[PDB]
Protein backbone atom coordinates (compact mmCIF):
# COMPACT_ATOMS: atom_id res chain seq x y z
CA UNK A 1 0.00 0.00 0.00
CA UNK A 2 1.09 3.14 1.13
CA UNK A 3 4.36 4.86 3.16
CA UNK A 4 3.82 6.78 6.02
CA UNK A 5 6.62 9.09 5.13
CA UNK A 6 8.34 10.98 2.25
CA UNK A 7 10.73 10.89 -0.61
CA UNK A 8 14.48 11.84 0.63
CA UNK A 9 15.77 15.39 0.05
CA UNK A 10 18.97 15.49 -1.61
CA UNK A 11 21.97 17.49 -0.09
CA UNK B 1 -0.36 22.00 44.60
CA UNK B 2 1.96 20.42 42.54
CA UNK B 3 0.17 20.37 39.08
CA UNK B 4 -1.32 16.62 38.25
CA UNK B 5 -1.30 17.46 34.42
CA UNK B 6 1.89 16.51 32.70
CA UNK B 7 3.98 19.42 31.22
CA UNK B 8 4.02 19.97 27.45
CA UNK B 9 6.23 18.80 25.22
CA UNK B 10 6.74 22.12 24.00
CA UNK B 11 7.38 24.00 27.04
CA UNK B 12 9.72 21.34 28.05
CA UNK B 13 11.89 21.12 24.83
CA UNK B 14 11.98 25.12 25.32
CA UNK B 15 13.39 24.82 28.81
CA UNK B 16 15.56 21.83 27.35
CA UNK B 17 16.75 23.77 24.39
CA UNK B 18 16.64 27.64 25.63
CA UNK B 19 20.04 30.22 24.69
CA UNK B 20 19.89 31.50 28.17
CA UNK B 21 21.29 28.10 29.69
CA UNK B 22 24.30 28.59 31.07
CA UNK B 23 25.30 24.51 31.18
CA UNK B 24 23.12 21.76 29.53
CA UNK B 25 19.57 21.67 31.36
CA UNK B 26 20.03 18.03 31.86
CA UNK B 27 16.81 17.41 34.09
CA UNK B 28 15.12 18.94 31.64
CA UNK B 29 16.75 16.87 28.84
CA UNK B 30 15.97 14.28 30.41
CA UNK B 31 12.46 14.50 31.29
CA UNK B 32 11.80 15.64 27.40
CA UNK B 33 13.24 12.02 26.79
CA UNK B 34 10.96 10.45 29.47
CA UNK B 35 7.58 12.08 29.02
CA UNK B 36 7.02 12.09 25.23
CA UNK B 37 6.22 8.31 25.05
CA UNK B 38 3.06 9.04 27.25
CA UNK B 39 0.69 9.27 24.37
CA UNK B 40 0.24 8.50 20.47
CA UNK B 41 0.93 11.81 19.30
CA UNK B 42 4.24 12.22 21.33
CA UNK B 43 7.26 11.07 19.80
CA UNK B 44 5.97 12.45 16.10
CA UNK B 45 5.65 15.95 17.82
CA UNK B 46 8.80 15.43 19.93
CA UNK B 47 10.83 14.73 16.27
CA UNK B 48 9.12 18.16 14.78
CA UNK B 49 9.82 20.00 18.05
CA UNK B 50 13.59 18.76 17.63
CA UNK B 51 13.64 19.18 14.16
CA UNK B 52 13.00 22.86 14.28
CA UNK B 53 14.87 23.70 17.11
CA UNK B 54 18.08 22.06 15.42
CA UNK B 55 17.27 24.54 12.46
CA UNK B 56 18.16 27.37 14.84
CA UNK B 57 20.53 30.15 14.12
CA UNK B 58 21.17 30.80 17.45
CA UNK B 59 24.13 28.18 17.54
CA UNK B 60 23.65 27.45 21.56
CA UNK B 61 19.92 26.21 20.92
CA UNK B 62 20.90 24.01 18.29
CA UNK B 63 23.73 22.17 19.99
CA UNK B 64 21.17 21.68 23.26
CA UNK B 65 18.44 20.65 21.02
CA UNK B 66 21.33 17.93 19.12
CA UNK B 67 22.11 17.08 23.10
CA UNK B 68 18.48 16.17 23.22
CA UNK B 69 18.20 14.31 19.95
CA UNK B 70 21.33 12.05 20.99
CA UNK B 71 19.54 11.59 24.54
CA UNK B 72 16.37 10.59 23.79
CA UNK B 73 17.86 7.72 20.99
CA UNK B 74 19.93 5.86 23.76
CA UNK B 75 17.18 6.37 26.72
CA UNK B 76 13.84 6.05 23.99
CA UNK B 77 12.77 2.93 22.28
CA UNK B 78 10.73 1.81 18.98
CA UNK B 79 8.49 4.11 18.24
CA UNK B 80 10.96 7.19 18.87
CA UNK B 81 13.40 5.43 16.75
CA UNK B 82 11.08 5.04 14.67
CA UNK B 83 10.17 8.77 13.89
CA UNK B 84 13.68 9.99 13.49
CA UNK B 85 14.73 6.64 11.18
CA UNK B 86 11.91 8.36 8.53
CA UNK B 87 12.90 11.27 5.76
CA UNK B 88 10.10 13.31 7.67
CA UNK B 89 12.74 13.92 10.13
CA UNK B 90 15.83 12.99 8.24
CA UNK B 91 15.35 15.71 5.74
CA UNK B 92 15.00 18.48 8.06
CA UNK B 93 18.69 17.77 9.13
CA UNK B 94 19.88 17.04 5.37
CA UNK B 95 18.28 20.65 4.87
CA UNK B 96 20.60 21.96 8.03
CA UNK B 97 24.08 20.71 6.75
CA UNK B 98 23.43 21.29 2.62
CA UNK B 99 24.15 24.51 0.98
CA UNK B 100 20.99 24.21 -1.14
CA UNK B 101 19.31 25.09 1.89
CA UNK B 102 20.48 26.29 5.07
CA UNK B 103 24.25 24.78 5.07
CA UNK B 104 26.03 27.72 3.78
CA UNK B 105 25.59 29.86 7.27
CA UNK B 106 24.65 26.83 9.74
CA UNK B 107 27.71 26.81 12.16
CA UNK B 108 30.26 24.41 11.70
CA UNK B 109 29.85 23.32 15.19
CA UNK B 110 26.25 22.26 14.54
CA UNK B 111 26.64 20.90 11.04
CA UNK B 112 29.39 18.40 12.46
CA UNK B 113 27.46 17.21 15.29
CA UNK B 114 24.99 16.23 12.42
CA UNK B 115 27.63 14.13 10.98
CA UNK B 116 28.91 12.69 13.76
CA UNK B 117 25.16 11.80 14.90
CA UNK B 118 24.32 10.26 11.90
CA UNK B 119 27.10 8.25 11.74
CA UNK B 120 26.83 6.91 14.90
CA UNK B 121 23.59 5.96 14.31
CA UNK B 122 24.83 3.96 10.93
CA UNK B 123 27.13 2.21 13.66
CA UNK B 124 25.01 1.65 16.23
CA UNK B 125 21.12 0.93 14.82
CA UNK B 126 22.34 -1.04 11.56
CA UNK B 127 18.67 -1.78 10.82
CA UNK B 128 17.47 1.85 10.28
CA UNK B 129 17.73 1.72 6.64
CA UNK B 130 16.67 5.26 5.82
CA UNK B 131 19.49 6.35 8.08
CA UNK B 132 21.55 4.26 6.68
CA UNK B 133 20.61 5.97 2.94
CA UNK B 134 20.45 9.47 3.88
CA UNK B 135 24.50 9.59 5.28
CA UNK B 136 25.86 7.36 2.39
CA UNK B 137 23.77 10.63 0.26
CA UNK B 138 25.31 12.72 2.16
CA UNK B 139 29.10 11.47 1.70
CA UNK B 140 27.82 11.42 -2.32
CA UNK B 141 26.83 15.06 -2.24
CA UNK B 142 30.25 15.72 -0.27
CA UNK B 143 28.93 17.10 2.69
CA UNK B 144 32.20 16.82 5.13
CA UNK B 145 33.22 17.79 8.23
CA UNK B 146 34.83 21.11 8.32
Amino acid sequence: GFSDDVPMVIA
Amino acid sequence: EPAMEPETLEARINRATNPLNKELDWASINGFCEQLNEDFEGPPLATRLLAHKIQSPQEWEAIQALTVLETCMKSCGKRFHDEVGKFRFLNELIKVVSPKYLGSRTSEKVKNKILELLYSWTVGLPEEVKIAEAYQMLKKQGIVKS
